[PDB]
RNA sequence: GUGGGAGAGGGUGGUGGAAUUCCCGGAGUAGCGGUGAAAUGCGCAGAUACCGGGAGGAACGCCGAUGGCGAAGGCAGCCACCUGGUCCACCCGUGACGCUGAGGCGCGAAAGCGUGGGGAGCAAACCGGAUUAGAUACCCGGGUAGUCCACGCCCUAAACG
RNA sequence: CCGAGGGUAGGGCCCGUGACUGGGGCGAAGUCGUAACAAGGUAGCUGUACCGGAAGGUGCGGCUGGA
RNA sequence: CGCGGGGUGGAGCAGCCUGGUAGCUCGUCGGGCUCAUAACCCGAAGGUCGUCGGUUCAAAUCCGGCCCCCGCAACCA
RNA sequence: GUGGUUCGUGGAGCCAUGGGGGAAUCUGGGCGGACCACCGCCUAAGGCUAAGUACUCCGGGUGACCGAUAGCGCACCAGUA
RNA sequence: CGAGCUAGCCCUGGCCAGGGUGAAGCUGGGGUGAGACCCAGUGGAGGCCCGAACCGGUGGGGGAUGCAAACCCCUCGGAUG
RNA sequence: CGAAUGCCGGCAUGAGUAACGAUAAAGAGGGUGAGAAUCCCUCUCGCCGUAAGCCCAAGGGUUCCUACGCAAUGGUCGUCAGCGUAGGGUUAGGCGGGACCUAAGGUGAAGCCGAAAGGCGUAGCCGAAGGGCAGCCGGUUAAUAUUCCGGCCCUUCCCGCAGGUGCGAUGGGGGGACGCUCUAGGCUAGGGGGACCGGAGCCAUGGACGAGCCCGGCCAGAAGCGCAGGGUGGGAGGUAGGCAAAUCCGCCUCCCAACAAGCUCUGCGUGGUGGGGAAGCCCGUACGGGUGACAACCCCCCGAAGCCAGGGAGCCAAGAAAAGCCUCUAAGCACAACCUGCGGGAACCCGUACCGCAAACCGACACAGGUGGGCGGGUGCAAGAGCACUCAGGCGCGCGGGAGAACCCUCGCCAAGGAACUCUGCAAGUUGGCCCCGUAACUUCGGGAGAAGGGGUGCUCCCUGGGGUGAUGAGCCCCGGGGAGCCGCAGUGAACAGGCUCUGGCGACUGUUUACCAAAAACACAGCUCUCUGCGAACUCGUAAGAGGAGGUAUAGGGAGCGACGCUUGCCCGGUGCCGGAAGGUCAAGGGGAGGGGUGCAAGCCCCGAACCGAAGCCCCGGUGAACGGCGGCCGUAACUAUAACGGUCCUAAGGUAGCGAAAUUCCUUGUCGGGUAAGUUCCGACCUGCACGAAAAGCGUAACGACCGGAGCGCUGUCUCGGCGAGGGACCCGGUGAAAUUGAACUGGCCGUGAAGAUGCGGCCUACCCGUGGCAGGACGAAAAGACCCCGUGGAGCUUUACUGCAGC
RNA sequence: UCGAUGUCGGCUCGUCGCAUCCUGGGGCUGAAGAAGGUCCCAAGGGUUGGGCUGUUCGCCCAUUAAAGCGGCACGCGAGCU
């Protein structure tokens, strides 16, 4: 989708909005299973650690289910599909037959009315979740766990997905939304299908405000400020850095790798 | 234009208050000295009810 | 109409080996590549040559033919689904409802453009090596848009019988 | 009231004109290379796209006006 | 005015700083191949080294004086 | 690796130690300025211990000390206005 | 010791007269094979428009031991973000 | 002590000078009084009036009220006061705060961390203009009142009786409970009219004894009705989730509704009864009191932004929590308890005065400044919180009187010209609101656009079509059209109310910034691109524990540059940086001991110490520029001259492409040619010889936007020729109060000399009676600041880097 | 003169020198006349309006009897911009 606009105001011409057709007549969220008071704040205890944040629409947290072995075997019916301000993926709310309700990040396909479930059993269909081993090599899938019982963590962004590649001992090779081939443990669930609402990468914010709404204040270039507060700074009419591009704190930012070398997680990785 | 003193009872006891100064090691010393110097008033005289 | 027939005609989805390139494991050295001849180039940090495993993309050998189909462009591994045209027999039905077609309207290789994906081989531009008086070329080694896909544009051709 | 004509103002069309610039034509015997015609010494021609002092080159696809 | 760089056969460049020995590409001349010109092949010629001085036995080469040439600085007021 | 000592790595011991190795019970251990030999001195890794020394919010004495611009910031309702 | 000025941010409350302009989406009619699309009427968008409060502080002028250690008059910018 | 721009204190000078804090404005009579422009009174006048009037909040803390008072405080006066002395004055179960709750944030048992002091921290507490929660209207005081009193109306507790029910939790669930903008229906507040009703009155000056002028025609109100609207389905089986249990909730499943039909709950009428009550006239106030009055206390019309409120429609950025309240159960208990009536008793603490856009708060001051929320009437102007006048209510701004010079400020007008003014139309003018005609290039199809340029605009009569409320009608009120005619110089007759265009530069655009000299072409910005980060992420803070990132997960997050959009972004990896290289070469600790030394008679004990093995870094090998950067010189050549498509040669890592170019970059320079002018160092279009453009420190464009900057034309003008008058506030004069910086001391003249080279002061001559007031600024190297540039001092700070040396971090 | 002497231009107000731009007088002329050249005497008065530039300055435009050079802290900021 992606709503468009006629130019009746510069900016609201290039501006592009999402299409909330996929939003089952829902909107008002569900008390109980979410929401919780969401403590918004751009800095830690005192100081500001991440810069340029703050401001932007008030938000309510939708406490989603990111570990599904909670209900192994208990099937549930997908009730609605709603908007979640805390993420890029739309989310689906679903009523188990157990009578319990919980939200799930909604996969592309999954339609309201559908029945979905989790566990070793589970049929390989959009929405169902199973330990990685039991999933057919090659099938795509989202909401992966990295270590058994620790909760989903990979491919959860709007319309992202990972594809299974092979098996190898108690591990199974994956291919993350980034292109890295990772070795994940067999016992990590991963609900099947891709995340959906993949038009998300196409929304043209539009104006200055639009960014402000999502809570992101203006970002000033180092080049603009002085030597006192950033490498690229001073002296006359602009300047060409004058040294290898660096961050406010001073480490190179055009090429310098960061992953800490001797990490134990190294051996389970294979790509880029 | 607007100036720098905008009186506020709450802020004043809340900041230069007595329990305020007792709470920290530096403030307790603030008291010591003032006590040791004589000062009729150890801390500002906030008021009302 | 009834009943049959051929076909790479169109769309969508799914799928099979062959080979190429990269990757790792093996084992093996002293050269491989390349041309008219050579050099660039690749290689004792282990190349080329062989075995095994893996990834991925594109094109689909033999069948293939001077063949079939399509209105033109064009269309080829294999499977299913949805679909158009089309020839035959039976002479059953309507009963002149026909031809053409300014304009409009859709279609329309390749290259090009847009936003997103993909990217193996090839490959403008470009980089070296030869060749020449000089080569911005023909040859050689590299190599990016592109070629591939989705939606959207563009409307050209020796769109040629 | 209307009203020739006059006046204010903005458009349409058409002709002359202008530093300078893009191409085109013509101008017996100036410069540079040789692309085409013989297989033209790289078959050519092409729509197109990039590049080159210039003819041009090369990329993708088509054609016989060639093998 | 000041700083440093440079004048070499016809053209463009080496040659010095560690003084004795001028080298390269082109061009020019004679000869070949071609019907002829170019290419290509065979041979040959050409340099008071910007000038006036001395330094040494000996100066393109070391050192001062001028003749042009090129580049850099001419700031605070 | 360092601190302490006069000791700034110096021939740098002794006394404290963060790190790592890691003993012995008198024929056992330390020290006497690298080290070794004699010759000597001491007995580490538990603790307590008066008096002699410091100071002066406070009390009394004395001043070749001040005398209200001095002497404490204040002689006086000052850490006050 | 200070964020009772000022800068950001967090929590929770308020404020924005009155006018213009009229997006999408609807409904209707046109159109077609079904469309795209076109008309109306409707609707009421927007870091839109005019301009008070409210927030600024553009040009000039006065003030310059001032009314004022930044002020006054005229004039001007934003004014549902 | 004579000087230190010395310290402290006192007193001079300027000086009776400048001032007396908004140009809203005063006059007179009468009082009082020792003494009035300045106090009381009254009469007249002027100012505000979406306030300069009321009402809350903060803050202030006696300022409130009374009497008695002027020495000081008042910018003069003062009998007055916000001042001095003293006495009084602030009434609450219902308004606000607490014995209710929770947000950020604080705190903090547990837990963790830290040389110490301390840092962190789920549970619990605290934290308020948020949620919850029971009061309306009048009367009284010199001063308080939703507090006192009157009428009416509510709330919890406790103890009784009288009934009902399994009652019962800090535990389960429900609810409370939420954005923006646009909105409906009906109400209320509030406002207009009235021939009707109620009133003391009044014919003024030529007319009017009249549906005449004037004044007012309400307010609260329990139950119960009535009119609006808000909420919510009822049964019944089945259950494995709501961390125990539930009959409640959730989820299947059948019934009946699908409606508000029924319960509720709000507000809004009406309601027993209760209270108000104008002008004007009489009074005595500092003010209110009495008559009016047995007051009347009714019909329409406008109507909210407020109420019904958890109303609805849309949209995207997707919009607190906890308690009260309802229900469900556990222990316990079921002679308890809790529910509904009904009585009777109990209801604490603190705030209440007054100021509160201001003389009581913030600004040293009775300071033209600043300060959150609510009410803010009428008329006309298209509308309004705009504007002009005026309600109620509050004011005339705590120095006056005259004068009527210069000059200043603020304002008005002007002959002829109209930009000649000037750095520049700077300023001032013109133009302005509304309705209707009519509008270009360009363009991203919206815009440009209020383009431009034009007409209409008052009042009277006639005729006529729509709405609303009433009933399909009167009235009442809102909108339309036509037709005649009237008067002015002029009809948005006063106030509020764009000058317009053409063409460059820059940045897309709304936005932001140097609080107190810079609002821009600067920052920001959507958008692009590079690059890091697989999650106990990267990165940032912190010694840590921690925390942000993020309760996110590659369509996400950190860093960097460019900056909408269009068309594009060419070459060099030689140096630097980053990336990729299980080879090497070097390389520290440590491994290793060939071998040498010191002592011992010795066994021993003590030092050195070579091969060799030893990382990361570096060297070396590759790659990468939307990484740091860079992107040539000299000669020759065309059948006119000229010039070079062609060539040679030297050096590069490669040798600037497109596109732009005398530019926001052009030194020479006003390059040269065209355009604009009578004339054009600027501007505009060209040319290219680019001192010294050029492709993400982006190149060249661009509709639109702009308090940006340049050029130009129209229009209009006191900008100017070139001034002139007038106005008001000062200046001037008298009375009252009365500063300041400065100052070696002063009996302080010109010329020409002279001197440390710029003389009132030394020289000669010249002039020159003593002392003032208004003026002008040439001088006193006038005042103000131990010069802010310059240099010096082995002075200091901020910044940079392949300067030296450390340090954190890796 | 650095315990401060404000600095280019414009403007307003002027004053002075004369090595005179005009007009007054004159000698010589290669001065027929007219209009010129050139010198000598003479400052008494006059010595314009625009275009461009911050400009001094110059360059032009339309005139003029002429469109003089200089000094006065590149006169003049307790007078202005
Ligand atoms: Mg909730
Ligand atoms: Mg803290
Ligand atoms: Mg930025
Ligand atoms: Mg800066
Ligand atoms: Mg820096
Ligand atoms: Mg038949
Ligand atoms: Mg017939
Ligand atoms: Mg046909
Ligand atoms: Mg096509
Ligand atoms: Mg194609
Ligand atoms: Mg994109
Ligand atoms: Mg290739
Ligand atoms: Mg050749
Ligand atoms: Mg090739
Ligand atoms: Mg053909
Ligand atoms: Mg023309
Ligand atoms: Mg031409
Ligand atoms: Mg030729
Ligand atoms: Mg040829
Ligand atoms: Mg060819
Ligand atoms: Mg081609
Ligand atoms: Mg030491
Ligand atoms: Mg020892
Ligand atoms: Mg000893
Ligand atoms: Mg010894
Ligand atoms: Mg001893
Ligand atoms: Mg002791
Ligand atoms: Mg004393
Ligand atoms: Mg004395
Ligand atoms: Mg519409
Ligand atoms: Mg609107
Ligand atoms: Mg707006
Ligand atoms: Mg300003
Ligand atoms: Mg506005
Ligand atoms: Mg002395
Ligand atoms: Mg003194
Ligand atoms: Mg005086
Ligand atoms: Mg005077
Ligand atoms: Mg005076
Ligand atoms: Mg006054
Ligand atoms: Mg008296
Ligand atoms: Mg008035
Ligand atoms: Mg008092
Ligand atoms: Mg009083
Ligand atoms: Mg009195
Ligand atoms: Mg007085
Ligand atoms: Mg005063
Ligand atoms: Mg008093
Ligand atoms: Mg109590
Ligand atoms: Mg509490
Ligand atoms: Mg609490
Ligand atoms: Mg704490
Ligand atoms: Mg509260
Ligand atoms: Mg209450
Ligand atoms: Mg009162
Ligand atoms: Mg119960
Ligand atoms: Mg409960
Ligand atoms: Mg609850
Ligand atoms: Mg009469
Ligand atoms: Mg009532
Ligand atoms: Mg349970
Ligand atoms: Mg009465
Ligand atoms: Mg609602
Ligand atoms: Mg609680
Ligand atoms: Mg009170
Ligand atoms: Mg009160
Ligand atoms: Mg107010
Ligand atoms: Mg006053
Ligand atoms: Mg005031
Ligand atoms: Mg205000
Ligand atoms: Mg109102
Ligand atoms: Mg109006
Ligand atoms: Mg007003
Ligand atoms: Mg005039
Ligand atoms: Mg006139
Ligand atoms: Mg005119
Ligand atoms: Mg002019
Ligand atoms: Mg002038
Ligand atoms: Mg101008
Ligand atoms: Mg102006
Ligand atoms: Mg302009
Ligand atoms: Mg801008
Ligand atoms: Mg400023
Ligand atoms: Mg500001
Ligand atoms: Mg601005
Ligand atoms: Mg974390
Ligand atoms: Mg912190
Ligand atoms: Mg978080
Ligand atoms: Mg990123
Ligand atoms: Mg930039
Ligand atoms: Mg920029
Ligand atoms: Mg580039
Ligand atoms: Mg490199
Ligand atoms: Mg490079
Ligand atoms: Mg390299
Ligand atoms: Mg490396
Ligand atoms: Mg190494
Ligand atoms: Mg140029
Ligand atoms: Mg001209
Ligand atoms: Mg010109
Ligand atoms: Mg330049
Ligand atoms: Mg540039
Ligand atoms: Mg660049
Ligand atoms: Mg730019
Ligand atoms: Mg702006
Ligand atoms: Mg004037
Ligand atoms: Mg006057
Ligand atoms: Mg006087
Ligand atoms: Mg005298
Ligand atoms: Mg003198
Ligand atoms: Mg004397
Ligand atoms: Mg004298
Ligand atoms: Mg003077
Ligand atoms: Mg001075
Ligand atoms: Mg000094
Ligand atoms: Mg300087
Ligand atoms: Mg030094
Ligand atoms: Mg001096
Ligand atoms: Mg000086
Ligand atoms: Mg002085
Ligand atoms: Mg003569
Ligand atoms: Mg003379
Ligand atoms: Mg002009
Ligand atoms: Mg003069
Ligand atoms: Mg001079
Ligand atoms: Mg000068
Ligand atoms: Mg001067
Ligand atoms: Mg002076």
């Amino acid at each position: 989708a992606v709503k468009k606009f006629k130019p009746y105001t510069p900016s609201r011409r290039f501006m592009t909005v999402a299409d909330f057709s996929e939003i089952t007549k829902t909107e008002p969220e569900k008390s109980l299973v979410k929401p919780l008071k969401k403590t918004g704040g751009r800095n830690n205890q005192g100081r500001i650690t991440v810069r340029f944040r703050g401001g932007g629409h008030k938000r309510l947290y939708r406490i989603i289910d990111f570990k599904r072995w909670d209900k192994v075997g208990i099937p549930a019916k997908v009730a609605a599909i709603e908007y979640d301000p805390n993420r890029s993926a739309r989310i689906a709310l679903l009523h188990y037959v157990d009578g319990e309700k919980r939200y799930i990040i909604a996969p592309d396909g999954l339609q309201v009315g559908q029945q979905v479930v989790a566990g070793p059993d589970a049929p390989i269909q959009v929405g169902n979740a199973l330990p990685l081993r039991f999933i057919p090599v090659g099938t795509v899938v989202h909401a992966v766990e990295l270590e058994p019982k620790k909760g989903a963590k990979l491919a959860r962004a709007a319309g992202t997905s990972a594809q299974i590649q092979g098996r190898e001992g108690d591990y199974v090779i994956l291919r993350l939304p980034s292109g890295e081939l990772r070795k994940v443990h067999g016992e990590c669930y991963a609900t099947v299908g891709a995340v959906g609402n993949a038009d998300h990468k196409n929304i043209v914010l539009g104006k200055a405000g639009r960014s402000r709404w999502l809570g992101r204040r203006p970002h000033v270039r180092g080049a603009a400020m002085n030597p006192v507060d950033h490498p690229h700074g001073g002296g006359e009419g602009r300047a060409p850095r004058g040294r290898p591009p660096a961050s406010p704190w001073g480490w190179q930012t055009k090429g310098l790798k960061t992953r800490k070398r001797r990490k134990p997680s190294s051996r389970f990785i294979i790509a880029r | 234009m607007k100036r720098t003193w905008q009186p506020n009872r709450r802020k004043r006891a809340k900041t230069h208050g007595f329990r305020a100064r007792m709470r920290t090691p530096g403030g307790r010393k603030v008291l010591k000295r003032r006590r040791q110097k004589g000062r009729w008033r150890l801390t500002p005289a906030v008021r009302k009810r």
